[PDB]
């Protein structure tokens, strides 16, 4: 279906692939490493249960009364 | 409150039917929010008012 | 002070929940098995959240 | 003495994280919020669900007179509409030409 | 499981359960199954279930 030049990725001749940089010393750094620095929020999380309680009644408040 | 509670855990019928009533307290919040702001029509209103006072057909 | 101000002007927004609060904290310390109270008391001693564990 | 300007081991650290994007990278993280954010599932649902309802409005109701109800009851006749064309019971409930 | 201890009065450890005056324990003590119930502890101290963890 397809020649070997295409599945082998060369016609002739293997080219060199520059390796991939490591930056010793420190963490990687790409889009799939980012949870090292950005956990789930788990700081927040009763101050979340408390505020959204507050949001939906606040606003269940303001808009009874704008209703009524 | 805890003491109350430790005594509804001590308790066999009462802590798993006297909750049942409950829910219709929200029922309640619901439809009052409904009914706030629910639109009508004028002429049934005016023709068929609710509980309203000197309406002959109720007799005063 | 400013300080008695906000605590007399929040006083009653801040209080509402505080009954069912209350009567929930007070509800888990007495029906639920104490077990499961000192397992919460041993995860917050160890930085994390009882709440979230129990869920995963 | 390099006469060039030396770029510094972070710049060069922060532009790895620019260049060292593969192709799936790119397609499946992109394409998770268009395939369901976009016009198969959602946007297309939404903004061709207003086509026929609004449809239904003006052919039924009025554009202007819906325009002067309230938000609720043009929500009920909404909903109302995006049944009567959902259901399409002139097409032999088919959406096809 | 574990063991029971007595410690003094304050500071509970995290993890460990409170045997408190009227507290209520299913055991088995020489091959014999039990119910040991708490009466009078001493003061300037309390008693705790304290699992292996
Ligand atoms: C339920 C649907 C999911 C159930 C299982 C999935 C799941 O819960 O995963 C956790 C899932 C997401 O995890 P998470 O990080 O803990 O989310 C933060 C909570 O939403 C932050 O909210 P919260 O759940 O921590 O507390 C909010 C509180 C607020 O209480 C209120 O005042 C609302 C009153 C409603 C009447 O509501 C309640 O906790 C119980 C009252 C009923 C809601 O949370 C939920 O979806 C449960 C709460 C959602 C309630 C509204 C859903 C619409
Ligand atoms: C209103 C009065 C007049 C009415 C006039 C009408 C217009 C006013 C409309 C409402 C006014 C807004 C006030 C609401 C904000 C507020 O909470 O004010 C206090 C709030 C606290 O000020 P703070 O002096 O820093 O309080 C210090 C401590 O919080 C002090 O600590 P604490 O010991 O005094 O406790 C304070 C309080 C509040 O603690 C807080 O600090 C929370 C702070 C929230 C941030 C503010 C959010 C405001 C959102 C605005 C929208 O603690 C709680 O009550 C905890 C609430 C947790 C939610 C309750 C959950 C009930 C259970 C429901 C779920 C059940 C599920 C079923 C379970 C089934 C199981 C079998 O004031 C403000 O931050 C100003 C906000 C502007
Ligand atoms: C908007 C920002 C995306 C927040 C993703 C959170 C994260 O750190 O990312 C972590 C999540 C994966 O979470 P898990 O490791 O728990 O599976 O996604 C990724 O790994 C890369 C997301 C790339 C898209 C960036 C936008
Ligand atoms: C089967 C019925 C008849 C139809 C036959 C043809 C079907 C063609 C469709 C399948 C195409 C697959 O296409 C595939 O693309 C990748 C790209 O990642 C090529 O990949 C190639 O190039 C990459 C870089 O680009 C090289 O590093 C790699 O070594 C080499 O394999 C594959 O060689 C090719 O096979
Ligand atoms: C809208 O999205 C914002 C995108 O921009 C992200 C901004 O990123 C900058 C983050 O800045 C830093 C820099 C260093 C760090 C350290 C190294 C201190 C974090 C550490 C110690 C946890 C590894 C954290 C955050
Ligand atoms: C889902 O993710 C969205 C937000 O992600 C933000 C990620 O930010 C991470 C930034 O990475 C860094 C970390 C540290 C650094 C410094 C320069 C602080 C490292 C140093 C001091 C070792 C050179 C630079 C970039
Ligand atoms: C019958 O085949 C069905 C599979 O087809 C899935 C289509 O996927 C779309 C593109 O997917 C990719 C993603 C990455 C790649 C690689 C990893 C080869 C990208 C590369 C060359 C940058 C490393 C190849 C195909």
């Amino acid at each position: 279906p397809l020649p070997n030049a295409v599945v082998q990725g060369y016609t002739s001749v293997r080219g060199p692939k520059r390796p991939l940089d490591h930056f010793y010393g420190r963490t990687p750094l790409n889009i799939d490493t980012l949870w090292h620095w950005v956990k789930f929020p788990h700081r927040y999380d009763n101050l979340r249960f408390a505020v959204c309680f507050w949001a939906f009644l606040v606003s269940a408040h303001f808009a009874n009364k704008k209703q009524r | 409150f805890y003491n109350l509670y430790n005594f509804v855990r001590i308790g066999r019928v009462s802590k798993y039917v006297c909750w049942l009533s409950l829910p219709l307290v929200f029922q309640r919040m619901w439809m009052k929010n409904r009914a706030t702001g629910m639109e009508y029509d004028i002429d049934l209103e005016n023709y068929a008012p609710f509980e309203a006072k000197k309406n002959p057909m109720h007799g005063h | 002070s400013l300080a008695k101000v906000w605590m007399y002007a929040s006083w009653i927004p801040r209080g509402i929940p505080k009954a069912m609060a209350n009567e929930l904290s007070s509800a888990a310390a007495a029906l639920a098995h104490p077990e499961a109270i000192a397992r919460v008391a041993q995860l917050e001693s160890q930085g994390k959240n009882p709440y979230r564990v129990a869920r995963a | 003495a390099p006469l060039y300007p030396v770029l510094s081991q972070a710049s060069l650290y922060k532009r790895h994280f620019f260049k060292n994007i593969k192709l799936f990278h790119v397609v499946f993280y992109v394409g998770a919020p268009c395939v369901t954010f976009g016009t198969a599932a959602w946007s297309g649902s939404n903004r061709n669900s207003r086509e026929a309802i609004f449809m239904v409005i003006e052919e039924r109701h009025g554009w202007d007179n819906f325009k002067k109800l309230s938000s609720h009851q043009q929500g009920v006749i909404m909903q109302e509409a995006a049944q009567e064309s959902l259901l399409a019971r002139n097409k032999g409930e088919l959406h096809l030409p | 499981t574990g063991c029971v201890a007595s410690f003094p009065e304050g500071d509970v450890p995290p993890g460990a359960v409170e045997c408190l005056p009227g507290q209520v324990i299913r055991t088995k003590v020489n091959g014999e199954d039990v119910m040991l119930e708490i009466d009078e502890v001493d003061p300037g101290y309390q008693v705790c279930w304290f699992k292996p963890d």
